């Protein structure tokens, strides 16, 4: 059977200029009977290759950083960011060498800035007149600019909880100000939308110190 | 330094073989094994198989069955194929080059997953090329544009023909049901503006020339 690689935590919020470290733990033992440890760290950035920094548990690889380091032993390992910089965002992976095939990589860990809580700014948008008379209607839920990145989004069709028939979708952290977005579609037919009269977005946000709600009622503004 | 280059078709449809293959530069093609890897969309990292100069392999097990890697000495080439593709084929590969090929090089040698080409994203759909529509998001307001129902990836979206840039948050393309994506584009704006500044999102899908801008105003 494969090796599993567990990394922890899955999301670590990091403060510019202050240690970071991530877990990266393996199912059986890594040492190989050759006397190495093949364990190997990589950072991802959001449309790059994977780039790897550390191998072999602690060799540093060329042209990395020092604050970089690696450390551990057996199942157990360990990477250091002694002061970290705002380049260090982005998602680190290991992968251990020692029994394959196949080789097999841990399911990543996001770094991202961490920064004081800040609640949603939240908008609603009736579908268009436009794309009603195509026959299909899409109503958007928006989330503006906020921190941290959980947050949930509910619909509510004439005070009915919908689910199964929407989408979200959520923006990298703002470079500037640390914070996301985030958009959610309900998406009916035209027929099933006409069929209703209050359409609401519901948003749950650790900003929030209750459930905000943005709504409109069809054929009326 | 080792470099690597990539090439092959990314776009296709499911029971098609996936084809790509990459070329090295820059030092011996012998001494290491020459390995792909992928990536399913929101994923980790998935190791497929690997070859080395001599002709040698190894496959994940989990897809043996499908994946044919070989290699081209003479050219310094090697490729990978992966027949009968469906959805959950669907990802981002990369070559990448290995371990030393020899126990003695692989004890004291650098070299494992250290050198890695630039991704090739691999879609697995039945869909058909086809350019979005566009509905407006009407009106600190926001408004916004809605780019529904296109194939493929990608569109671009400014606004004002890029002189409206602060407060812009262009989403990430859902891949709906239907096998199209849509996404939105949105910003916001002073609302003491709103009768006096004029709003457009310009729409950009190449594969279908496409070029649409829709002017987003308040309703009624």
């Amino acid at each position: 059977a494969d090796i599993v690689m567990t990394q922890s935590p899955l999301s670590l919020p990091v403060t510019l200029g202050q240690p970071a470290s991530i877990s990266c733990r393996s199912s059986q033992s890594l040492v190989h009977s050759d006397g190495n440890t093949y364990l190997n760290w990589f950072q991802q950035r959001p449309g790059q290759s994977p780039r790897r920094l550390i191998y072999k548990v602690s060799d540093r690889d060329s042209g990395v950083p020092d604050r970089f380091s690696g450390s551990g032993s057996g199942t157990d390992f360990t990477l250091k960011i002694s002061r970290v910089e705002a380049e260090d965002v982005g998602v680190y992976y290991c992968m251990q060498g020692t029994h394959w095939p196949p080789y097999t990589f841990g399911q990543g860990t996001k770094v991202e800035i961490k920064r004081t809580v800040a609640a949603p700014s939240v908008f609603i948008f009736p579908p268009s007149d436009e794309q009603l008379k195509s026959g299909t209607a899409s109503v958007v839920c928006l989330l503006n600019n906020f921190y941290p990145r959980e947050a949930k989004v509910q619909w509510k069709v004439d005070n009915a909880l919908q689910s199964g028939n929407s989408q979200e979708s959520v923006t990298e952290q703002d470079s500037k100000d640390s914070t996301y977005s985030l958009s959610s579609t309900l998406t009916l037919s035209k027929a099933d939308y006409e069929k209703h009269k209050v359409y609401a977005c519901e948003v749950t946000h650790q900003g929030l110190s209750s459930p905000v709600t943005k709504s409109f009622n069809r054929g009326e503004c | 330094q080792v470099q690597l280059q990539q090439w092959g078709a990314g776009l296709l449809k499911p029971s098609e073989t996936l084809s790509l293959n990459c070329a090295v530069y820059g030092e011996s093609f012998s001494g290491y094994y020459w390995s792909w890897i992928r990536q399913p969309p929101g994923k980790g990292l998935e190791w497929i198989g690997e070859i080395n100069h001599s002709g040698s392999t190894n496959y994940n097990p989990s897809l043996k069955s499908r994946v044919t890697i070989s290699v081209d000495t003479s050219k310094n080439q090697f490729s990978l194929k992966l027949s009968s593709v469906t959805a959950a084929d669907a990802a981002i590969y990369y070559c990448a080059r290995g371990y030393a090929d020899t126990p003695v090089f692989r004890r004291y040698y650098y070299y494992g997953m250290d050198v890695w080409a630039k991704g090739t994203t691999v879609t697995v759909s039945s869909a058909s090329t086809k350019g979005p529509s566009v509905f407006p998001l009407a009106p600190t307001a926001a408004l916004g544009c809605l780019v529904k129902d296109y194939f493929p990836e990608p569109v671009t979206v400014s606004w004002n023909s890029g002189a409206l840039t602060s407060g812009v948050h262009t989403f990430p393309a859902v891949l709906q049901s239907s096998g199209l994506y849509s996404l939105s584009s949105v910003v916001t704006v002073p609302s003491s503006s709103l009768g006096t500044q004029t709003y457009i999102c310009n729409v950009n899908h190449k594969p279908s020339n496409t070029k649409v801008d829709k002017r987003v105003e308040p309703k009624s």
